[PDB]
RNA sequence: GUAAGUUUAGAUUAUAGCCAAAAGAGGGAGCUCUUCUGGAACGGAAAAAACCUUUAAUAGUGAAUAAUUAACAACA
């Protein structure tokens, strides 16, 4: 045995199995290869039902045909116009799905919804604790809210 | 996808049978692992209200190894509720009494402390040896790998590993 | 295998960083189990609710008493007797007649 | 406004077609095997 | 407390990359924790430096009574140098500053990822 | 660094804590006092007026964090 060896026991190596990363250069080879069938699929339009998560306000929300969203605060636009979102992350297709970096590229994913109603929210009810409570100790909450409805998702192969 | 909705609901909401091996494995951790399973928690949509346990088989519970002198050293503690009915049993004689009321009283102990632990233990089923009806194979639908690997004795090793292996002093 | 996740359960994913690096696109399609790794149907030549109907069978006393019958139920389903017992008028009338279905 | 009641809505989001790639379901990520051989089935 | 804790040395010179000689001007302080259950002069300083909201961003120079005052309340704050790399913004690019979390107050926004 | 302060005129109310933690004095345990400091969660320490993290309070099926009952036989 030379200098310095050490067989492999259940002290000498870790309970982790160490691997080996392909090599860059061929793997850059198979980065462009799947990005060339994808854009034929995006160009054939090789996919149907279409799912999109976009953050609007603070909240993330996943869009999908039909969906009907309600946002709790007013939009100042009137009912029936529609409205372009302009922060989408993730689209879905049939067999791909597209990863924003944290967002994708503007001219990639086009989403738009419309405005159906402008509404306020139904009263809830604010109580603080304190002694001796007495029953007119009350505040009603009815804060603003709005509905959108979803109209058209749009994707194009720009790769 | 594409499916009808009850089917649907029928496949996501099924019940699992999972089939346990407690020879030479602690019951502590497959205790864990059988609360995982029992209450459902192995499913990604688990729910607390939706009832979705599993069901657990478990066999050789008679051949279950403990670490250290558990065995001489662990007591367990009832008391019948009458004047002087506090009973103190050691593992070693709750084993050779009952070879499965330990695993039992381990997961049931692990086990939340609600009303749906009472279902959960109906669902589980442990065997003191390897004997399973067939129905419950037929049921059954994966086996889960042992959680502690099983050392091999000074007979076990092969000849070719003693080979392998150097001699570090010569007597 | 540039994958790092197995591609035989589920579906083959494909990753790949988009030229301009600034989109990472997954490409997924559905694996189909293999024919020699499925069970062929029964070959030889009875509903659920005659085997139900048979599971609580009437033997005894021709129909059985209330507790039997729960005892029998409940071990059908192994499930607990408790759960099997009526309840009084009161809660009954407070069940909400018109639930809210939603998808 | 519109003539729709106005009370607490448990869900602000209603779609009519949640799953595109289809509902997890048990059997899903589980490995078959050859002959479709049930677990211990000596065959 | 000896005045040798603050005389610093060639290593913590290294450590935390301040050139003994050009000193940084104006110093970064932002509060993290409450003044509650301490005594009044703690509380009083805390009020007379602006800090009464938690991780606020303040503009103070590195003068010996702000460098005295701060001492008092060295625990509850978190000091750090105020760097320009592209200098004093100009009153046509006052609208168009950032200051980051790292200390630089960049007096153009170009909305490009820094990647 | 910061925005109140002094004087003149009119006028009352409050003027009894609690516990923690420091400094003393009686003392020798522990107590008994005098003096200084802090406190009054919806979080945490098991439940926990008095300790720790906590600037007010608003809707949201968001996000980053603070304190946070656990800890790993001896001989040259």
């Amino acid at each position: 045995y030379p200098q310095g060896y050490v067989p492999k026991t259940s002290l000498s190596s870790p309970p982790w199995q160490e691997v080996v990363l392909p090599d860059p250069v061929e793997e850059t080879r198979h980065h462009a290869e799947v990005v060339k069938r994808v854009n034929e699929l995006i160009a054939t339009g090789q996919y149907g039902r279409l799912f999109a998560v976009v953050h609007f306000a603070s909240h993330q929300w996943k869009v999908t045909a039909e969906d009907l969203i309600l946002i709790e605060n007013e939009l100042d636009i009137k009912c029936g116009e529609r409205i372009r979102l302009e922060k989408v992350l993730l689209v879905g297709a049939d067999n791909f799905t597209l990863l924003g970096k944290p967002l994708l590229r503007k001219e990639l994913v086009r989403v738009e919804a419309t405005v159906i109603e402008k509404t306020e929210s139904w009263p809830k009810i604010n109580m603080k604790f304190r002694k001796r409570k007495n029953f007119r100790k009350k505040k009603i909450i009815v804060n603003p809210q709005t509905i959108l409805r979803i109209n058209t998702i749009e994707i194009a192969p720009r790769l | 996808s594409s499916f009808s909705r009850a089917p649907q609901q029928w496949a996501t909401f099924a019940r699992m049978w999972y089939l346990l091996d407690g020879k030479m494995q602690p019951p502590g951790k497959l205790a864990v692992i059988a609360s995982n399973k029992l209450q459902g928690l192995n499913k990604p949509v688990y729910h607390q209200l939706s009832d979705c346990g599993d069901h657990v088989v478990i066999i050789n519970t008679r051949h279950i190894a403990f670490s250290g002198n558990k065995w001489e050293q662990k007591v367990y503690s009832s008391h019948t509720g009458y004047p002087g009915g506090f009973r103190q049993v050691t593992a070693a004689q709750l084993h050779r009494k009952d070879p499965v009321a330990i695993v039992k009283l381990a997961i049931y102990g692990m086990l939340p402390k609600n009303l749906h632990r009472r279902t959960m233990m109906q669902r589980l089923h442990l065997f003191p040896d390897e004997d399973i009806p067939e129905d419950i194979l037929k049921n059954l639908v994966e086996e889960l790998p042992q959680p502690r690997r099983v050392p091999k004795r000074l007979d076990e090793y092969t000849q070719e590993e003693i080979e392998a292996f150097p001699r570090v002093w010569t007597p | 295998t540039y994958s790092s996740l197995p591609d035989d359960y589920n579906c083959q994913v494909d990753l790949a960083l988009t030229a301009d690096g600034r989109t990472i696109v997954c490409y997924h399609p559905s694996v189909d189990i293999p024919y020699e790794h499925t069970k062929p149907i029964p070959q030889p030549d009875e509903t659920h609710e005659q085997i139900l109907k048979a599971k609580l069978e009437v033997r005894k006393s021709k129909q059985l008493e209330q507790g039997p019958m729960i005892e029998q139920l409940s071990k059908v389903f192994y499930t607990t007797k408790h759960r099997w017992y009526p309840h009084g008028q009161y809660h009954n009338r407070r069940k909400k007649l018109n639930p809210p279905r939603d998808r | 406004q519109s003539g729709l009641d106005v009370i607490r809505i448990r869900k602000p989001f209603h779609t009519d077609n949640p799953s595109i790639q289809g509902q997890w379901h048990p059997f899903t990520n589980k490995r078959t095997a050859l002959h479709g051989l049930r677990p211990r089935e000596l065959r | 407390i000896p005045d040798k804790v603050f005389q610093p040395k060639p290593e913590d010179h290294e450590k935390y990359g301040g050139d003994p000689q050009n000193p940084h001007k104006l110093h970064i302080v932002t509060r993290i924790r409450s003044t509650k259950r301490r005594p009044y002069w703690e509380k009083d300083t805390i009020k007379m430096l602006g800090l009464q909201k938690a991780h606020s961003p303040q503009i103070h120079k590195n003068i010996p009574s702000v460098n005295a005052k701060l001492k008092v309340v060295k625990h509850l704050i978190r000091i750090q140098p105020l760097k320009l790399p592209q200098g004093l913004p100009t009153e046509e690019t006052m609208s168009s500053t950032c200051l980051k979390s790292t200390g630089e107050l960049v007096v153009q926004w170009h909305l490009k990822p820094v990647e």
